[PDB]
């Protein structure tokens, strides 16, 4: 997910 | 964790420090609004605010201590709630108007540009009038917004014990603020109750707005960003 | 108004005295469920519960002091919330099961008999585990149910000032009960906060259950009583 | 107006 990507960094 | 060690004023300072910026719209007030244009403006603004919210969420005390998917789950259920309470907060000093952006100040009649939008506008306006009536403080606002992030999705899940401990700390922070303002204990309980009952209505506005977005997504009046579609299909 | 002169213990007594009874379903345990049979049972049970809810609302202190349409608006907006928090309260002593009626005890597997019902079931079961984890008291339950009635539709309208005063009186009553049980001041506002945040979820379950009913109505799986259709049309 | 009627009685 994009949300998982933005949360990672 | 480190969030439990925070004092009351240190909690407020951290939340105030992590406040996201107020973004400007791509709006041109020469142009009149087509229904697809106003929707494109609002959704474009919401997409850029989501990027800052994701970075704001990581600074909320206790949020990083959560596993990745638990962070994904809390943001997926509360993202529109957090956008709406921020919009309501920005609009406190503009009665009868919604300050989406400093250059995008809309009223009731302009919400009729979109089908079913004026119903959402009136709820958002009514919420803003309530904050203005209660004279909500910025220290109370940042606490409520952090409560939304941690509470809205917790029952849709040790991870809960940590969240509930952080939520109890934010409650202590809200009470500590009201005691500093000179409120009696009875006034503290009542105001704390009044503020938390607002969150019930904010959940209701998010649910209705969530279904309004899914409607405009199917009618293809205007497409939305892929990030916005990911959150939208979480509901 | 007379509700403002009430004491905390007198507020508790009036709420407990107004509690609606637990109704039985038309269920027949020789009829394994289809979809229309379960939805028909759930809608028939909800219809008969609404009749007791209306007469319960008139016994909530301060509710009669409102105008007729204001009473209609509050009940129209909160009726499913009130049904659900009552269902969750009944199911407290039955972990993993939803006690719709004494002869109608369903678990998570039964919900699959209806399209999209299991999602609402799990949310309802999660609320019951939360009440059980918090060991919610009956005196607290009747306070939460009264708060739902007065709060869910208040921002969707002097009448609000009265409602906000009565709401403050219920908060004083909640704090009063927690002080009786020996809770410290920090435990009081923490438990008060924990109880009130449940209302955000009960509100969420109501909106999800509201759209599920509207789909089953549109798809015409089961016909609905006129009163239940009027409460349902009020949310569209 | 069914809800009205039950609130009167
Ligand atoms: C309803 C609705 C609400 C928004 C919205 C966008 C940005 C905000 O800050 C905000 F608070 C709300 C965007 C599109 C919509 O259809
Ligand atoms: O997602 N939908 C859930 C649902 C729940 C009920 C219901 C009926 C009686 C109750 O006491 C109660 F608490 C709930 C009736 C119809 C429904 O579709």
């Amino acid at each position: 997910k994009i949300l998982h990507r933005l949360l990672q960094d | 964790s480190l969030a439990l060690s925070l004092t009351a004023d240190q909690m407020v300072s951290a939340l105030l420090d992590a406040e996201p910026p107020i973004l400007y719209s791509e709006y041109d007030p020469t142009r009149p609004f087509s229904e697809a244009s106003m929707m494109g403006l609002l959704t474009n603004l919401a997409d850029r605010e989501l990027v800052h919210m994701i970075n704001w969420a990581k600074r909320v005390p206790g949020f990083v201590d959560l596993t990745l998917h638990d962070q994904v789950h809390l943001l997926e259920c509360a993202w529109l709630e957090i956008l709406m309470i921020g919009l309501v907060w920005r609009s406190m000093e503009h009665p009868g108007k919604l300050l989406f952006a400093p250059n995008l100040l809309l009223d009731r009649n302009q919400g009729k540009c979109v089908e079913g939008m004026v119903e959402i506008f009136d709820m958002l306006l009514a919420t803003s009038s309530r904050f203005r009536m209660m004279n909500l403080q910025g220290e109370e606002f940042v606490c409520l917004k952090s409560i939304i992030l941690l509470n809205s999705g917790v029952y849709t899940f040790e991870e809960k014990d940590h969240i509930h401990r952080v939520l109890d700390k934010i409650t202590d922070t809200l009470i500590h603020l009201m005691a500093k303002a000179g409120l009696t204990l009875q006034q503290q309980h009542q105001r704390l109750a009044q503020l938390l009952l607002i969150l019930s209505h904010i959940r209701h506005m998010s649910n209705k707005g969530m279904e309004h977005l899914y409607s405009m997504k199917c009618k293809n009046v205007v497409p939305l960003s892929d990030l916005l579609l990911e959150m939208l299909d979480a509901h």
